[PDB]
RNA sequence: AAACUGCGAAUGGCUCAUUAAAUCAGUUAUGGUUCCUUUGGUCGCUCGUACUUGGAUAACUGUGGUAAUUCU
RNA sequence: UGGUGACUCUAGAUAACCUCGGGCCGAUCGCACGCCCCCCGUGGCGGCGACGACCCAUUCGAACGUCUGCCCUAUCAACUUUCGAUGGUAGUCGCCGUGCCUACCAUGGUGACCACGGGUGACGGGGAAUCAGGGUUCGAUUCCGGAGAGGGAGCCUGAGAAACGGCUACCACAUCCAAGGAAGGCAGCAGGCGCGCAAAUU
RNA sequence: CGCUACUACCGAUUGGAUGGUUUAGUGAGGCCCUCGGAUCGGCCCCGCCGGGGUCGGCCCACGGCCCUGGCGGAGCGCUGA
């Protein structure tokens, strides 16, 4: 599972490769446009919303 | 689709045709617009040259005239009662050309009582509301006064409108196509066609 | 009462029927103004379409109507459709290899107007072109000249 | 077909515009304008075929394109313009005009005019109708509509059409003993006078027409263009007066100019 | 250059399977219809921010997916 | 007012209506640039074109109608009408006229002058071969009409298509595949297979 | 009548076959109608950043009334697609 993860004040794009059950729970049974809080991708994201 | 072609009926000897080319665009049907009585709901179909067809699904209102007064107003459409073409359509409230449908009367009185100023549709109780006692008795001069009376020599109908106008509606016949132009007007029955009508209402209960 | 027949009202429609009058001019007469036309080329109208009553929208005289095109002639062979009849024209066909002819018919279905009474089988009628008025009819009645044995 | 068509095969083109058979398959098909199309001349036929300016229907658009032509005093650069009966063409790089008529033979002919002359066209009416507010409304065999026109003009008739202004100067009307021109049928390209016209109520009339040699033709009333009122032309005539000759007086003049050439 | 917009792509070319008052030919009618375009006529005829109004989308710049497409 | 052989024509008057899936009544571009005022400005005016647009007329048409006309076959003599066949009234749908369709009605319509059915190694004409005078046979084929794009059917866009070098399905074939999917239509020019007595260059 | 061969006829019976019709029962797909509402906006209610005027106590500070550019959060409030 990769993440494409675009900064729009920035407008600033990343390819990300996730191998991790636990970081992809949140995102599953979810539909599109819907507000998620990116937290369990680590410690770097402590606060973003996605 | 729907086809209105001639190639597809039997010949007047009676026997049948053998096709020479297929369906072809020009000679299209579409489905009936069944127009009924409620908020206004309008539809609009691209036609052959690029032009419009506006496709009544839902009217409630439409212009009627009253021939011998010549007053046409812009009045409400209450229920179909007669249809000759077919009962269904009045079973189920279907607007066509021709139907005979039941209007209000209310702007026909408001013009007959401000033009000859002269009681109608009212009951015998002689109830009054100021507004209707000032529009009737309005204080007129020599001259005003000397052409409403010259107009109250004319003012004179039938009973069968006066009745209508009591029970506080009109029986009019539709005119327009509701389906083609996307309006319902048509002109209100009087004469010996609203006799006609009136025996034909009755004699179907 | 005998013109209303259907179940929709029969009426000619270029005729306003409901103008009010003054009780004066009731009491005279409830006479309709008749609504008709000259059809041209040098037919004339009978007196049955003026002083009749009948409502006919296909009749070339009070109806709605355009007589342009062929004027044809027929005899009449069969009267027992509703306001149409049958007529049939008769000629001879050239066949080139013998020099000679053979007898052929033909048949037409044609509208026939109530103006139009005491027209019997066998007798001459001049028919004029009009548009298609059902599957089979594209012609109407004209004229009607009796048979060589009328008394 | 599923709609208008856009080609014209060569052989299937007007037999007046003289073509040949071996030059190639297609014909200029005309563009739709103020003439029919098998009653028109393409500007390319009569620009590189007729006058003999151009050799390729190349040159004749490097001519067109440099605005050297005019119709009716406006200026065309469409090579195909259906250009027709009494119109008016104009090079004011060579100096030129010239007016279509048809000569005797029922083809239109190189007839050159004065530049004063080329300041009028005869026009025959078509169409009389009034249209919103009252206002008549003159309808031209050329698809010329013009306002007010005089109440005494009807159907028939000619009118005298200054190109300029657009506006209608005098007219002729159609009486018998007026000059007129067939511009269809047999008799087409042929001049004389008026003798008397049939009426056929429901169908179409015929008209009775002499020349002034004496010979009598008849031809249909919409094939009549009425050019001069008795026996003076309006307008200025081709070589042939449009008095047609039989074969055998053509063979005895064709010998006669032979004879006397050397 | 690219891309948005406009137009054309219903013409041309091929073949003769179907089709026997059908197609087709001559002759008439549309006063019973539609008509891109060309040509001409109308386009202060209405009595009720304007010294020019609004939000987006390509081409472009960057991040990608699929074995595979004029996919996105 | 004006016109036709003929209007329920055109034009005029009066009372209203005027669809949010909404008729018009210009928020567009180029080239030359100048005349005027108590003026230097909010400066006012002006010439040729290009594009667009409601509605008439015209041009190119298209589509429905009228009359006459086609090869064999009776070992095809009655056919059509339940599911429209013939006509009438009112509607729906359609760009319009009409059983085109619907409802209610009448019993009609065609046929030894060959209806109805069947066959055609039948696209129709302009034409071709042979021919004293009559006639017999041919016309797939460059021009004019029609039809079709493997067989049916249904549509989007558009002024115009029931379009196939457009789309969507079913039927018959058939291409790539990492098996999850994706893509098809030479009766256009060449060319290939098959078929056949029988027909050319990628 | 006895030899030698061919074509055309009947007719135990059922196969390889296709083609064309229809009775009934299903029926893809488009189109029309009645619903549906993922999502995307605009208008109101607050808050803090910013520019034009004016009003008030007034002296380079801060509020009132309107507008104006952005940003963050509510209301199953309203409306349009
Ligand atoms: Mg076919
Ligand atoms: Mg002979
Ligand atoms: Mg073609
Ligand atoms: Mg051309
Ligand atoms: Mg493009
Ligand atoms: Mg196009
Ligand atoms: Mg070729
Ligand atoms: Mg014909
Ligand atoms: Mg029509
Ligand atoms: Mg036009
Ligand atoms: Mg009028
Ligand atoms: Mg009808
Ligand atoms: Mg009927
Ligand atoms: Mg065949
Ligand atoms: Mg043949
Ligand atoms: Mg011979
Ligand atoms: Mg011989
Ligand atoms: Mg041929
Ligand atoms: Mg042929
Ligand atoms: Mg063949
Ligand atoms: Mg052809
Ligand atoms: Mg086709
Ligand atoms: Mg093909
Ligand atoms: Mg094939
Ligand atoms: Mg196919
Ligand atoms: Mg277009
Ligand atoms: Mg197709
Ligand atoms: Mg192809
Ligand atoms: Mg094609
Ligand atoms: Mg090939
Ligand atoms: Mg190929
Ligand atoms: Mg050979
Ligand atoms: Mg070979
Ligand atoms: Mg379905």
């Amino acid at each position: 599972m990769k993440l494409n993860i675009s900064f729009p004040a920035t407008g600033c794009q990343k390819l990300i490769e996730v191998d991790d059950e636990r970081k992809l729970r949140t995102f599953y049974e979810k539909r599109m446009a819907t507000e998620v809080a990116a937290d369990a991708l680590g410690e770097e994201w402590k606060g973003y919303v996605v | 689709g729907i086809s209105r072609d001639n190639w597809h009926k039997r010949r007047k000897t009676g026997g049948k045709r053998k096709p020479y080319h297929k369906k072809r665009k020009y000679e299209l049907g579409r489905p009936a617009a069944n127009t009924k009585i409620g908020p206004r709901r309008i539809h609009t179909v691209r036609v052959r040259g690029g032009n419009k067809k506006y496709r009544a699904l839902r009217l409630d209102v439409g212009n009627f005239s009253w021939g011998s007064e010549c007053c046409t107003r812009k009045t409400r459409i209450i229920d179909v009662v007669y249809n000759a073409s077919n009962n269904e359509l009045v079973r189920t409230k279907t607007l066509v050309k021709n139907c005979i449908v039941l209007i209000d009367s209310t702007p026909y009185r408001q013009w007959y009582e401000s033009h000859y100023a002269l009681p109608l549709g009212r009951k015998k109780g002689a109830k009054l509301t100021p507004e209707e006692e000032e529009i009737l008795n309005k204080k007129r001069s020599k001259k005003i006064q000397k052409k409403y009376d010259e107009r109250k020599k004319n003012a004179k109908i039938s009973s069968l409108l006066e009745e209508q106008f009591q029970q506080g509606k009109l029986l009019a016949c539709i005119a327009s196509r509701p389906g083609q132009c996307g309006r319902a007007d048509g002109y209100v029955l009087e004469g010996k066609e609203l006799e006609f009508y009136l025996r034909k209402i009755k004699a179907r209960k | 009462a005998d013109i209303q027949t259907e179940r929709a009202y029969q009426k000619q429609p270029t005729i306003f029927q409901n103008k009010k009058r003054v009780l004066l001019g009731e009491t005279g007469k409830e006479k309709l103004p008749r609504y008709y036309k000259n059809i041209g080329l040098g037919f004339k109208t009978p007196k049955e379409a003026i002083e009749g009553t009948y409502i006919d929208k296909k009749c070339p005289f009070t109806g709605n109507v355009s007589i342009r095109g062929r004027i044809l002639s027929g005899v009449v062979t069969k009267m027992k459709m509703q306001r149409t009849i049958v007529i049939r024209r008769d000629y001879l066909h050239y066949i080139r290899k013998y020099n000679r002819f053979e007898k052929r018919h033909k048949n037409m279905s044609v509208h026939l107007s109530p103006c139009f009474r005491d027209v019997q089988i066998g007798d001459i009628v001049t028919v004029g072109e009009c548009r298609p008025l059902s599957k089979t009819v594209r012609f109407n009645v004209l004229k009607v000249t009796k048979a060589a044995g009328t008394k | 077909a599923r709609g208008p068509k856009k080609h014209l095969k060569r052989v299937a083109a007007p037999k007046h515009w003289m073509l040949d058979k071996l030059t190639g398959v297609f014909a200029p098909r005309p563009s739709t304008g103020p003439h029919k199309l098998r009653e028109c001349l393409p500007l390319i036929i009569f620009l590189r075929n007729r006058l003999k300016y151009a050799l390729t229907g190349d040159e004749v658009k490097k001519i067109c394109m440099q605005r050297f032509i005019k119709i009716d005093g406006k200026v065309r650069t469409d090579i195909t313009y259906p250009a027709g009966f009494m119109d008016v063409i104009s090079i004011d790089k060579t100096g030129e005009n010239f007016r279509l008529i048809y000569d005797t033979k029922g083809r239109f002919a190189v007839h050159r005019i004065t530049p004063e002359e080329a300041k009028y066209k005869l026009c025959k009416v078509r169409k009389i109708f009034v249209g919103t507010k009252g206002i008549p409304h003159l309808v031209t065999h050329d698809a010329r509509t013009i306002r007010y026109p005089d109440p005494l003009i009807k159907v028939n008739d000619t009118i005298q059409i200054d190109l300029e202004t657009g506006k209608i100067t005098d007219f002729i009307k159609f009486d018998t003993g007026n000059l007129c021109m067939v511009t269809g049928g047999a008799n087409l390209g042929r001049i004389g006078v008026i003798t008397n016209r049939e009426r056929h109520p429901g169908s179409f009339d015929v008209v009775h027409v002499k020349d002034a040699n004496g010979n009598s033709f008849a031809t249909r009333l919409s094939n009549i263009f009425v050019i001069g009122k008795g026996n003076k032309p309006w307008i200025s005539l081709p070589r042939g007066k449009g008095i047609r000759l039989t074969i055998a007086e053509e063979r005895d003049k064709r010998l006669a100019a032979k004879q006397s050439s050397g």
